[PDB]
């Protein structure tokens, strides 16, 4: 049962410093050293540093000396990772990962913080039905959620009851928003006669949305 | 600042064949760590101190290596390996990672199932329209689409996407999203979406408002 719990993506402007934080469970959290993680597209993974939650001591990568603070609350078993003065350099995602007693490698990670720096304004998503025109063993509906920032949205297709023949495409972001779309595919005789309905979620626009996808007519 | 290098950058092979991907440290360390990250989770330990297999991982998966040259073999690749994997030193602060290797998987060719979407009526009522084709379960990736609009092709204002390799069926599937203007959605007549790569391509097309 041993864990790191990291907290949800976060969204900061430019300059405005960033926390984020990692609960430990499932083990003794001062006899670990808790190190950071940075990953960003194309450029891999970089170690950040280390804490030692028994006392404190740290060591950072000097790349991040005026950059990255590690602390720890020993008492809520959980360790933080603040950076000064954002740019857009540290959007990533930040892992925090324990190192093993005895050897030399990582031996627990958390699931990851992606970290959004950005001037952008939250904006929510327009969510459109993919019908195909006028009038196969198959077909292929779809879904459009165009013009959201910041990432992430969650999408399903019946509020999750339909979950095969799916392919939810990344999203891609032009010009300070972001769209994405969804496929899926059912028997010709399925839709529509049984309602397929794409359902969308823009957390930090608090967006909630159900798009019945309807047939093309005259 | 133990720089590591690994290569090839990318690859892929089928089911079954061997792969070897190496590792050259800047100077020497004394043991190579290797991680496998799939796509969307995190890194996770597969092999430590050059050639133990971290628990649960399959025989099929060895390291070996000394000084500053190091490598990874997957003996009889299986679907589900398909991950970046990134070689580590812990012998000199800081902490390094390789860039790593992306490892895909081969299958035989196969042709997109290819699915046009005119602008919803929604769409419509804001001052926009985007047309969507989907280009589903194809390989190999690097497929080809084409727009046209009234026969003429149509490169401005298209956003693509690829899904991650399937890890199950070796696939992958894309989604092409054409944006016009409503104003100029309503001045044409037909919109084709085309997908080639070697020969005969895959068209669908609609004209507008002709049900
Ligand atoms: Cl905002
Ligand atoms: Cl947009």
């Amino acid at each position: 049962q041993v864990q790191l719990q990291q907290s949800g993506p976060e969204l900061v402007k430019p300059g405005a410093s960033v926390k984020i934080s990692c609960k430990a469970s499932g083990y003794s959290f001062n006899f670990y050293w808790m190190h950071w993680v940075k990953q960003r597209p194309g450029q891999g993974l970089e170690w950040i540093g280390m804490i030692d939650p028994s006392e404190s001591e740290s060591r950072l990568n000097q790349k991040f000396k005026d950059k990255a603070t590690l602390t720890v609350d020993r008492s809520s078993s959980t360790a933080h990772m603040q950076l000064s003065s954002p740019t857009s350099e540290d959007s990533a995602v930040y892992y925090c990962t324990r190192s093993n007693y005895r050897y030399d490698y990582f031996d627990v990670w958390g699931a990851g913080t992606t970290v959004t720096v950005s001037s952008a304004k939250t904006t929510a998503p327009s969510v459109y039905p993919l019908a195909p025109v006028c009038g196969g063993s198959s077909v292929t509906l779809g879904c459009l959620v165009k013009g959201y920032f910041p990432e992430p949205v969650t999408l399903t297709w019946n509020s999750g009851s339909l979950s095969s023949g799916v392919h939810t495409f990344p999203a891609v972001l032009q010009s300070d928003l972001y769209t994405l779309s969804s496929s899926v595919t059912v028997t010709s005789s399925t839709w529509p006669s049984e309602s397929i309905t794409c359902n969308v979620a823009h957390p930090a626009s608090s967006t909630k949305v159900d798009k019945k996808i309807e047939p093309r007519g005259p | 600042q133990i720089v590591l290098t690994q290569s090839p950058a990318i690859m892929s092979a089928f089911p079954g064949e061997s792969v070897t991907m190496t590792c050259s440290a800047s100077s020497s360390v004394s043991y190579m760590y290797w991680y496998q990250q799939k796509p969307g989770s995190s890194p996770r330990l597969l092999i430590y101190d050059t050639s133990n297999l971290a628990s649960g991982v399959p025989v099929r998966f060895s390291g070996s290596g000394s000084g500053t040259s190091y490598s990874l073999t997957i003996n009889r690749l299986e679907a589900e390996d398909g991950a970046t994997y990134y070689c580590q030193q812990w012998t000199s602060y800081p902490l390094t990672f390789g860039a790593g290797t992306k490892l895909e998987l081969k299958r035989a060719d196969a042709a997109p199932t290819v699915s046009i979407f005119p602008p919803s009526s929604e769409q419509l009522t804001s001052g926009g329209a985007s047309v969507v084709c989907f280009l589903n379960n194809f390989y190999p990736k690097d497929i080809n689409v084409k727009w046209k609009i009234d026969g003429s092709e149509r490169q401005n204002g298209v956003l693509n996407s690829w899904t991650d390799q399937d890890s199950k069926d070796s696939t992958y599937s894309m989604s092409s999203t054409l944006t016009l203007t409503k104003d100029e959605y309503e001045r044409h007549n037909s919109y084709t979406c085309e997908a080639t790569h070697a020969t005969s391509p895959i068209v669908k097309s609609f004209n507008r408002n002709e049900c």
